C-alpha cells in the first residue's frame, strides 16, 4: 500500500497549572518523534500546549492532510471519556474542567476523514475515566465508513494510563512497548496487537491498564508504507549556529538545540579572547516577555540545570513556549571583561527569526 | 505508577 | 492458550411485528453454529427471540461460564448504538422502541467478567445507527481491565450492517466473509483482521460496511485453543407408532436449532387388507402457533426449514416447530391415521396422542 | 441490500 505523504502531530503535557503535573510525556514524545522520523513521516512535536495552542497545532495538522495522505495524531497527558468521546487536556484547563475546555478527538477525526486521507492513526496515551462535571451529551455527525481509522489506546475505557513514579528518563508504560515495535514492516493493527501482548506482561499495570485498539481498516496499510508543505519543514530546522565578533576582540559561539519543535536550548562560549584581556564572560538575557523565562534558570552551566535532559564547555539556557512567540525572537548577547590594567560591560542584540514552531505562524 |  | 471450555450463543432475529422482516439470520447462524461446533464450542442457537426470551437465553448462557471458560455472543438482527453503548433489538420491539425494549451488550459482557472467563468474544451482526427515539442517557459502571475483549462488529459505528435482497439462502455480508476465515488457527483478533481485509474487497458494501474491531485480548487466544448446554439439547428418539388396525408409523425427530425441530412421519407396515392409509399429525400446542396449512408437507422446504431433502430421510411429511421456547407444558401432538379396507366403502379415522416431554430448548 |  502507498501513501501520498505521511504527517504526524505529537503533544505531549505534562506542566499543569491546575492538575497533577506529569513527566514521561517529555521523553515519550521525543522518542516517537525520532521513531516517526525513522519511518519519514514529517513530524511536528509539541509540549505543554494550552488549548488555544492545541487547537491551532491540530488546525496546521489537519492543513497539511490531503487525499490519500496518512495522517497520525500521538497525545500524552492528561484526558477523559464520556460516551466513548475521548477528550484531551490542555495544561491551561481549570479545575475542574469541561468539554468547552478540552480537545474532542472525534472532532479531529470528523476533520481529517474531510480530507479525504488514506490513513488515520490516533494512538492516545491518557486515562480514559468518566469526567463527572460534563453532563453534556454531544451528538457528532456519524463518520463516513472510510475503513482506514485506527486507534491504538494505552488503557481501557473508563481506567487509567500509567507513567512510572520517580524513574527518570523512563517512558510511559504505553511508550515503553510501542517504541520497541513501532519500526516494525508490518500492518499498524498487527503491531498494535503485538505491543498490547507485551503490556499484558507487565506486572506493574496487571489489572490496571491494557492496550485497547479499535479499526476498521480494510487495507494492508502500515507506517512504514512507502511515499508515492515546505513551512511543516522548516518548522523543525534550527537556527544556524553564528559566531559573534565584539568590539574588544572576543569572540562567541553562539549554538542551537532541538528538543521540540517549541523547545529550543541556547548555549554560549567563549571562542576566541585576546591576549589583552585577561577574563570575559558572556550571557544570554533580555528575551522576548512572550516567552516567560526565569534569568536563575538561563545560563546555566549544565543542560539539565535547565531542565534539558536531552541534549549532550558553555552556558545554557532553555526556551520552551516557542508557540508563543509573536514577533522575532530577539535576544541580547551580554559581554563582560577586563583588560590587563584594569570592568568593561558591552552587547550585542541577535535576531533569529521565527525558530522551529514559530515557522507555522499559528498565530 | 501516576495515572494520566 | 488453554481454555476451560468453550461456549457460545448465538441469536438470530427476522420475524419482528413492528419492524422490517430479515431473513438471512436464520442461513448465519446455521452456519456459524456449525463451524464453533466444528470448533468443539457448546452452542445454543436460537431464532426470533422476544425481549423476554433473549434475557432468560443470556441468563442460560452466563450459568455455562464459569472461571477460565471462552464465552462467544453472535447476534444476526436489527440493533443500534447510543452514546458508545451497543443494542439488541428483539423481535417484539415497539416502533418506535426504547433501550427499555432492547439488550445492552455491554451489560452482558460486565456479567461474563463477573464470571471470570478467560475470554469474552462478541460478533455483533447489526445496524450500529444512533436510536434518535432513545431519551436515555444509561451510565453504566466502568468495566473492568480484564485485557480478554474482543468484539467483531459487522459494521461501523452509524452504520449499517447487510444482508441481500431477494437471494436465497444467502448469507449476510459479514458471515459471508467470517465463513471462510473462522477455523483458522490464530488469535481471534488477527482472523477478524483478515476477515476485515475480505470484506474490503466486496463492492457490494464499500462506502457503507466495513467491520470494526476493538480488543483489549493481550494474550494469544483463539478460538481453537484446545480445552482442558446438556439439558437444552435433548431431542426426542425416533419412534414407531402401531395403530388397533395393525399399520406402523415411524415418527423422527431432526434439531434445526436449538429452538426449531422438525417432525416427519412415513407409513412402514401395512395390512394387506387396507388399501391405502395415510398419517398426519395435527393439534399441536397452541403456544406454538402451528398453522396446518404449513405442516404434512411432502418436502422440508415447504415448512420454511434449512434443512434441505438430502438432510432428512425421504417420503415422509414434515413439520416444523418453532419457537420451542414459547412451550410452557409438554409437547403433546395427535399422530392421526385415515384408512380403508378393501372390500368395505367407508374412510376409518384413528389417532394417538404423543407426548414427548419438553425438547431442546424448552427443556428449560 | 437490506440492512439490519
Ligand atoms: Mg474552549
Ligand atoms: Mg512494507
Amino acid at each position: 500500500m502507498l501513501a501520498k505523504d505521511k504527517v504526524a502531530l505529537l503533544i505531549g503535557n505534562m506542566n499543569y497549572r491546575e492538575h497533577p503535573k506529569l513527566k514521561a510525556p517529555l521523553v515519550d514524545v521525543y522518542e516517537l518523534t525520532n521513531l516517526l522520523r525513522q519511518l519519514d513521516f514529517k513530524v511536528v512535536s509539541l509540549l505543554d500546549l494550552t488549548e488555544y495552542e492545541m487547537r491551532n497545532a491540530v488546525d496546521e495538522f489537519l492543513l497539511l492532510l490531503d487525499k490519500g495522505v496518512y495522517g497520525l495524531l500521538y497525545y500524552a497527558g492528561h484526558g477523559y471519556e464520556n460516551f466513548g468521546n475521548s477528550f484531551m487536556v490542555p495544561v491551561d484547563a481549570p479545575n475542574p474542567y469541561r468539554s468547552e475546555n478540552c480537545l474532542c478527538v472525534q472532532n479531529i477525526l470528523k476533520l481529517m476523514q474531510e480530507k479525504e486521507t488514506g490513513l488515520n492513526v490516533f494512538l492516545l496515551d491518557m486515562c480514559r475515566k468518566r469526567n463527572d462535571y460534563d453532563d453534556t451529551i454531544p451528538i457528532l455527525d456519524a463518520l463516513k465508513v472510510t475503513a482506514n481509522i485506527v486507534f491504538g489506546y494505552a488503557t481501557c475505557q473508563g481506567a487509567e494510563a500509567f507513567e512510572i513514579q520517580h524513574s527518570g528518563l523512563a517512558n510511559g508504560i504505553f511508550m515503553k512497548f510501542l517504541k520497541d515495535r513501532l519500526l516494525e514492516d508490518k500492518k499498524i493493527t498487527v503491531l498494535l496487537d503485538e505491543v498490547a501482548e507485551d503490556m499484558g506482561k507487565c506486572h506493574l499495570t496487571k489489572g490496571k491498564q491494557a492496550l485497547e485498539i479499535r479499526s476498521s481498516l480494510s487495507e494492508k496499510r502500515a507506517l512504514t508504507d512507502p511515499i508515492q508543505n515546505l513551512q511543516w519543514a522548516k518548522a523543525h530546522e534550527l537556527p544556524e549556529s553564528m559566531c559573534l565578533k565584539f568590539d574588544c576582540g572576543v569572540q562567541i559561539q553562539l549554538g542551537f538545540a532541538a528538543e521540540f519543535s517549541n523547545v529550543m536550548i541556547i548555549y554560549t562560549s567563549i571562542v576566541y579572547k585576546p591576549p589583552e584581556i585577561i577574563m570575559c564572560d558572556a550571557y544570554v538575557t533580555d528575551f522576548p516577555l512572550d516567552l516567560d523565562i526565569d534569568p536563575k534558570d538561563a545560563n546555566k552551566g549544565t543542560p539539565e540545570e535547565t531542565g534539558s535532559y536531552l541534549v549532550s564547555h558553555c552556558l545554557y539556557t532553555r526556551l520552551s513556549s516557542l508557540q508563543k512567540l509573536k514577533e522575532h525572537l530577539v535576544f541580547t548577547v551580554c559581554l563582560s571583561y577586563q583588560y590587563s590594567g584594569l570592568t568593561v560591560e558591552d552587547k550585542q542584540e541577535v535576531n533569529v527569526g521565527k525558530p522551529l514552531i514559530a515557522k507555522l505562524d499559528m498565530h | 505508577v501516576r495515572p494520566r
